[PDB]
């Protein structure tokens, strides 16, 4: 079954040129044009180019003439991309994606490199926990939240309890304030089972290698 | 070099109705008595999901709810009926001459019936005393329609700014909104006042929700 495998992130300073990736598997990466799109945040979606890996003959949109350079490695199965000279306009997520058998349709899709154009320093999170006001419970539910507070650049992950629990849960988009990112998550759950079940939020950010599991108490 | 008009640009319908998106292209897309236009899902973090190609062919996976109809300039995706996993923006995009040109996108959204906001108002954790900053994190949780209104006292009185407000996209099963808004300070002034207020108006009452403490209580 077709694959079409990207990395997740990328932090790339003002000016120097970076190079995206696009690994294939199962199917002849040989045989099918590969297309590159770019998607600004909360943005729509412009074509770059395309490429045929069995020869590299290439086609570019004029927009990015003097921006893309596509290339492929027939022995890796991988198609690459490389942005020259970044500006703060070249943040975005780029996804690779390759055409139906017989088709001119983007069938099979990669999942996106989402990269940031920023001179700004990389900054760990700090968890903090959000523990319900003082006083008995008197309705059928609870509600716990966890706060992620000033890290640069994107992504945080957050579970609860492991991702074993799930429904109940809102985990709500970052705000840029300065150069740094805030985040929250709130969890629901019956009154009647906290404390008698602990709750823990665990909070990732690869980026600064934090991974942090902070225990909700009363 | 094929401009395409999408409308309209948002649409909010109920559950068991109908949907219908349109497109417009600069010129022709046909070749050979086929039009070469393509119409995709794309839901929050997900790369876009192709639905239709060829204007009218169901790609495989997809539920027969999705049709596409029309050809030369002018075509049509229609869902129908919508269901509540529907939510997202859908885009069309041309395959007959690049650039590989897309749709603007058109934002869904469901009508369901009203419901009220849970409020729930967190003082500053004993953690984040220590840094010199208090933040007050107040969640405004499954309501509808998506119109909110938060207001923030403290020791009675109104205030404007520190305050930072961030919104969920419509829930996928129970097609509600929900809400964070946060009041930052220095603990130096977070400790200079002793109650704080978080109060909700929504569509559903027209008394607030006001949640409420008092510190060291």
């Amino acid at each position: 079954q077709v694959q079409l495998q990207q990395p997740g992130a990328d932090l790339v300073r003002p000016g120097v040129s970076v190079k995206l990736s696009c690994k294939a598997s199962g199917y002849t990466f040989t045989s099918y044009w590969m297309n590159w799109v770019k998607q600004r945040p909360g943005q729509g979606l412009e074509w770059i180019g395309m490429i045929h890996p069995s020869d590299s003959e290439t086609r570019l949109s004029q927009k990015f003439k003097d921006k893309a350079t596509l290339t492929v490695d027939k022995s890796s199965s991988t198609a690459y991309m490389q942005l020259s000279s970044p500006t703060s306009e070249d943040s975005a997520v780029y996804y690779c994606a390759r055409l139906k058998p017989g088709g001119t349709w983007f069938a099979y899709w990669g999942q996106g490199t989402l990269v940031t154009v920023s001179a700004a320093k990389t900054t760990a999170p700090s968890v903090y926990p959000l523990a319900p006001v003082c006083g008995d419970t008197t309705g059928s539910s609870v509600t716990l939240g966890c706060l992620v507070k000033g890290y640069f650049p994107e992504p945080v992950t957050l579970t609860w309890n492991s991702g074993s629990l799930s429904s109940g849960v809102h985990t709500f988009p970052a705000v840029l304030q300065s150069d740094l990112y805030t985040l929250s998550s709130s969890v629901t759950v019956t009154s009647s089972t906290w404390p008698s079940q602990s709750i823990t939020c665990n909070v990732a950010h690869p980026a600064s290698s934090t991974k942090v599991d902070k225990k909700i108490e009363p | 070099d094929i401009v395409l008009t999408q409308s309209p640009a948002s649409l909010t319908v109920s559950l068991g109705q109908r949907a219908t998106i349109s497109c417009r292209a600069s010129k022709s897309v046909d070749s050979y008595g086929n039009s070469f236009m393509e119409w995709y899902q794309q839901k929050p973090g997900q790369p876009p999901k192709l639905l239709i190609y060829r204007a009218s062919n169901l790609e495989s996976g997809i539920p027969a709810r999705f049709s596409g109809s029309g050809s030369r300039t002018d075509f049509t995706l229609t869902i129908n009926p919508v269901e509540a996993d529907d939510v997202a923006t859908y885009y069309c995009q041309q395959s007959n001459e690049d650039p590989y040109t897309f749709g603007g996108g058109t934002k869904l959204e469901i009508k369901r019936a009203d419901a009220a906001p849970t409020v729930s108002i967190f003082p500053p954790s004993s953690e984040q005393l220590t840094s010199g900053g208090a933040s007050v994190v107040c969640f405004l949780n499954n309501f509808y329609p998506k119109d909110i209104n938060v207001k923030w006292k403290i020791d009675g009185s109104e205030r404007q700014n520190g305050v930072l407000n961030s919104w969920t996209d419509q829930d996928s099963k129970d097609s509600t909104y929900s809400m964070s808004s946060t009041l930052t300070l220095t603990k130096d002034e977070y400790e200079r006042h002793n109650s704080y207020t978080c109060e909700a108006t929504h569509k559903t009452s027209t008394s607030p929700i006001v949640k409420s403490f008092n510190r060291n209580e």
